[PDB]
């Protein structure tokens, strides 16, 4: 028997433990709130030919007075910001942001800190382990879309198993020909293009004749709860640029390509729910970290 | 155009007491009922439009002469406002109202064999609103008590789960029901723009429903004038010559 | 001038007072002599009433129904109610007016 | 549908002038010597009078 | 000779012919603007400390003040949305939303209903068929994306043929080698890696010498009429919450792993223009029903 | 030695070289100000029932008042824009409008034509060459993500290096199953699932021992400096609306899926640096040819 795993599954790492008391959480709310009035007085001010929004959004957002002759770093909240980033990706990542300025910064707004209102759709794919019998090449590409790759050189028809965990809540398949599939223990239906399963009901036995190679394209959505002001173009152009910025470089911690990778595998790691949670803050971070990025570059 | 403004069980059985069978059938040849034909919609469309020709659309098709035709036809001026062409149908029937063909035994018509199944599907109940589908079980339940074909009725229901959510509750001896029904059968009403709609059955019901506010203050003078000094239809007294096909 | 400030108020206890009196004024409207909804049925119509206090033909329901003899109460606002020409026959099933106080 | 200059040069989402160094210029103008090189109240007459 | 089809554009089950007129349409239009009216106002109320903006919000849209104690659910606006999505989907759904409901709901704001009076650009690649002669492996993956894999086994060089559909804007193709294409009865031009075409112009022949497989990146175009007020990035979320909400669970219907494959697999049916109008509505019910359920979670 | 490449990287076009001044990026910068505005007030109109706020809002675009019987096509403004655009694709494309036309639709509003306000990330994966032993079979595919597919046939295990450019700033590679990659003349690590390199490092070389074939995943994420009205979602739409229209068939161009891999493969060439600068004004006019086409729709 061969195992084939997903690449993005493998080995999460530890998520930090800091910053994660209501005080915290308002902070990070805060910072979302001030950032994006920063970006949004920032075309005001082109529109009306003024300065005058500008500066007033970012002496609330820095608590001082833009000048010529500044770089424009974004003052204290910028650092706290950053610095808090870096804290919830690894566990070994120091916490050097006082608990006495988080709050102080906490109360330059009156937003609750309430992360799990609202849902959002993550669209990776979970394939926690496809098992293949002898004489049959098996290979997995991709995580937005997963191709499956299956090939039998056998003298005949061969039984191939599909787990993709208990996270998810539905899984679209489409094959390039018509196959066969159904859970164990169950009749084999009629050959088909497409299915449309949900990941509890166990795991997925597919036929696969001789001829042909076969490839199958899954989708999967999952919902994880986030607050009401996730916006998840603005959190995947965020964890790039944390990314780039080098806020994500310490020893032992996995890199993935996107957040949707990120918080998925660390959703089917065990102790799934805690990390969620601090995933979810990260995100709200990250959504912060690009707005105030984009409108003050440095 | 008065058979889609009735908006409870008591009104349209009301209309149909007074309205005889000559308003449910219609005199013009019209076009085969289900064909695949390309319509002009240039509101929307450079191309023709395709769309499937059906006995909703308030337009007069071709239908035999036997009881599914009359049956057909009678519906189809319930639920949509014109009936179809049957030809040469005769005194006697065209002078009774629709209600006695669907509820009495006076008429002369037997109604023992009638299929619900493949009516339904002959006017196309998949491409029906909540409303239509209603008034077409009024018709059924009315023929069903008629024959005693009540069980039938309910093993139609029984296949077709999303009719028997929106079945009408009322049985067709009892007045009680009738009296106490709570159901909106309305189909034109006054409020819509003056344009067009794509489909055949979407832009003829529109028809209907720009032409009701005009209709409801123009037919007063134009109808009295019609029938001054003219004797009614409805039940007309005669020799009773003689029913010919039936 | 001042329209548009980002001057920090502070929220006195008299205005924390009125907030009060002012949502409990709009969550419980009947306390205060106002409601959102009426019914009109006509007098053969049975509908559910409310019938701890022993009043005669009581025209307190618990809840305004739903459903009454298994269809859904029409519904209809206060404008396009003012300005139905067909008056007659929509009220002789009955309805529910809403959309005003 | 027409358009016509807002009187005194005033932009409503501003609501003042629309030179933003009004108030920088006014005072300039109040410590300035102008048509004498000694002393005189031309530059603090015409500021009164501007403000 | 083999055919390879897509995996998405085979059997597109019909789609429901309800709730298309025009009061209808404006239901759907004041669904969408209530809706995200509702969204900003719980963002205003958290920003503000104070809950009046959103009881207003929720009583013009629930008709119903709202109670700590029931649960906020939409009201009977929120049923109707439900409805009208499953009957959207498929013929056999029950379709049981009155017309006075409708017109009722559709008198709460003023908008036109007009969904004719925008564009947008949908990104499926439709490959109707590709003819391979003996001796030649294709195989098909993907949808926003379409991979043509092709082996040559022969003695010489083989002639493929690619049919694209009469939809499609345009096309372009991008191979991992230099590749010769060419329409019918023309002379076939230098090996190139990238070609641009039009599906209106008819069959294209690509020439497949002996050796390595040839992979063919496709990406297409199409321009289908939208409302004003349609949003992509809110139509695809609404999309795969109302697929894990069960609202597409009927029977003898397909399934999609996005909003833009099942347009454009209704698209190339037989007389696809008469489906293409129906599912821009739902479209626009998946908008206001992915902005409703993100404030008022169930 | 076999070498294998990207194929949207090959043979980037020359971008056209006029109206890139001061006043020029004050026009485009107009343009998807006053196309933004006619977006909205067509929302305003119409959930209004009234069309006074968008033929105000048309009357500023195109100086002129609608009227029936004339199609509204966005006056000398979107003339203007149209064959703008076509200019900065190609150096091919001709240049028709007039300096006096410029500087007059640019004093229509007050905005600064300065394009490098703000930042963008763009996710179009660089591989500029792959080269691999003679045993051995190597294919690339994909623009927003990358899958090479290595086979070896030979007996003994193969070393395929890996160029992703200077442009860059960070790649992440991952495997269908755990593979070695490390920098030339450094020990190679254990076997992994996942690799983050910067392309700055140098060429990396693969081990791909004999046997099933192996698949590598590749993301890239580069940073391009863009005016802070940019917006990623309307230059993609705007640009699938130009390629549609038939306003980028030029004589000797290339075409490409996405404005993604154009900016990118510009990069990638003898003075990208010259060229990026052109691609983004590109960019936003095509954010306001989208914004102006869809307000004012035709079938």
């Amino acid at each position: 028997a061969n195992r084939a795993t997903s690449a993005f599954l493998d080995n999460p790492h530890p998520v930090g433990v800091n910053y994660v008391d209501e005080g915290s959480r308002q902070f990070v709310a805060v910072a979302e709130l001030l950032a994006s009035k920063l970006i949004d007085s920032s075309r005001e001010s082109d529109e009306s030919n003024s300065d005058v929004p500008f500066v007033q959004a970012y002496s609330k957002f820095a608590d001082d007075n833009p000048r010529h002759l500044r770089v424009k770093t974004g003052g204290k909240m910028a650092n706290a910001l950053t610095n808090v980033i870096r804290s919830y990706y690894s566990i070994n990542a120091p916490a050097i942001v006082p608990q006495v300025e988080i709050d102080r910064l906490a109360s330059k707004a009156t937003v609750s800190g309430d992360m799990y209102n609202s849902y959002a759709i993550f669209n990776s794919v979970p394939i926690v382990e496809v098992l293949s019998p002898a004489r049959t090449t098996v290979s997995i590409v991709g995580s937005d879309r997963a191709d499956v790759t299956m090939l039998n050189t056998g003298a005949g028809a061969a039984n191939i198993t599909f787990n993709f965990g208990q996270i998810a809540e539905t899984v679209i398949l489409k094959g390039s020909v018509p196959f066969q599939l159904a859970r164990l223990n169950q009749p084999m239906p009629a050959a088909r293009f497409t299915y449309k399963l949900r990941p509890l009901d166990g795991p997925f036995i597919v036929v696969l004749p001789v001829g042909n190679p076969l490839v199958i394209s899954a989708t999967a959505a999952t919902r994880i709860q986030v607050p009401l002001a996730f916006n998840k173009a603005l959190v995947e152009s965020g964890f790039q640029t944390a990314m780039n910025d080098g806020l994500f470089d310490i020893q032992n911690v996995n890199y993935y390509s996107s957040f949707d990778e990120f918080i998925i595998s660390q959703y089917h790691a065990q102790d799934g729910i805690n990390r969620v949670s601090t995933c979810v803050i990260l995100g709200l971070a990250l959504q912060a970290y690009d707005q105030m990025r984009r409108a003050l570059p440095v | 155009m008065d058979v889609l403004s009735k908006g409870s069980l008591k009104e349209l059985l009301a209309h149909l007491e007074k309205t005889p069978l000559e308003e449910a059938i219609s005199y013009r040849i019209g076009t085969v009922p289900y064909q695949n034909v390309l319509i002009s919609r240039n509101e929307y469309y450079n191309q023709l439009y395709p769309d499937t020709t059906s006995l909703i659309d308030g337009v007069s098709r071709e239908g035999q002469r036997n009881v599914n035709g009359l049956i057909m036809s009678i519906i189809s001026y319930v639920v949509s406002g014109s009936g179809h062409y049957i030809p040469n149908i005769g005194f006697m029937l065209l002078r009774r109202s629709i209600l006695d063909i669907l509820t009495k035994h006076d008429t002369g018509l037997v109604t023992n064999n009638l299929n619900y199944g493949i009516i339904a599907r002959n006017l196309t109940v998949s491409k029906m609103n909540c409303e239509q589908r209603k008034r077409m079980l009024i018709c059924f339940k009315l023929l069903a008590y008629k024959d005693g074909n009540q069980n039938d009725y309910e093993i139609y229901l029984n296949q077709n789960i999303p009719l028997k959510q929106i079945a009408p509750n009322f049985i067709p001896g009892d007045m009680r029901t009738v009296i106490h029904n709570q159901d909106q059968l309305a189909i034109v009403g006054i409020p819509l723009t003056q344009s067009t709609e794509l489909s055949i059955r979407d832009d003829n019901a529109k028809s209907y429903k720009l032409g009701y506010v005009d209709w409801y203050n123009s037919n007063s003078f134009l109808r009295e004038r019609s029938e001054f000094n003219l004797i009614r239809l409805k039940d007309r007294d005669t020799k009773y010559g003689k029913l010919n096909g039936w | 001038k001042l329209v548009g400030h980002n001057y920090p108020v502070y929220v006195e206890p008299v205005v924390n007072i009125m907030n009060f009196i002012s949502a409990r004024f709009v969550a419980d409207s009947s306390y205060f002599g106002y409601t959102n909804e009426i019914m009109i049925m006509p007098n053969h119509i049975n509908v559910p009433v409310d019938d701890r206090f022993g009043f005669r033909d009581s025209p307190f329901c618990t809840s305004l129904p739903r459903t009454i003899m298994g269809n859904d109460v029409r519904r209809i606002s206060y404008n396009v109610f003012s300005m139905m020409e067909d008056i007659d026959d929509v009220i002789s099933e009955g309805f529910i007016l809403y959309d005003a106080y | 549908v027409g358009r016509y200059y807002n009187p005194f040069n005033i932009d409503p989402l501003t609501k003042k002038h629309v030179e933003d160094r009004l108030e920088e210029f006014i005072n300039q103008v109040q410590v300035g010597r102008f048509r004498n090189a000694s002393g005189n109240a031309v530059g603090t007459t015409l500021a009164a009078f501007l403000r």
